[PDB]
């Protein structure tokens, strides 16, 4: 019965949503590491582009 | 070379929109983290 | 003998369970904050465009 003791406990309730906040947390590091990137190719084009053609078409 | 300050602008201002989009992301977390730890404090 | 093993078992298993939940927010914690600096970093470059 660990299903049930991990429901009435409460840790069920909590496993779930560290795992939500966790899969939340995970998709904004990869959106800061895209925009990590987008911000160091323009700033490098502005002192260079046309490596900015490539990601705009 | 005004023109060319305004396309570079434009884009960064897209680039500040996402920072600002990701910040408000965090801030959420940041709320759902601190009940969590309150839970578990039980 | 008198606690059932299952029970003693339980018992140990979720005490183990919330430490590990905590050690994980105590994770999601850190990196948040990792996370707002390089947020900050990347707002600190573009600036510096004209």
């Amino acid at each position: 019965n660990t299903l049930v003791v991990l429901h009435k406990s409460g840790l069920l309730e909590i496993t779930l949503k560290t795992k939500e906040l966790i899969r939340q947390n995970q998709a904004t590091q990869a959106e800061l590491d895209q925009l990590k990137e987008q911000t160091q190719m323009f700033i490098e084009a502005t002192k260079s582009w046309a490596k900015l053609q490539a990601s705009l078409t | 070379f005004s023109a060319q300050l305004g396309a570079m602008q434009h884009l960064k201002d897209q680039l500040e929109q996402r920072t600002r989009m990701i910040e408000a992301n965090i801030h959420r977390q940041q709320e759902e983290l601190r009940k969590i730890q309150e839970q578990l404090q039980m």
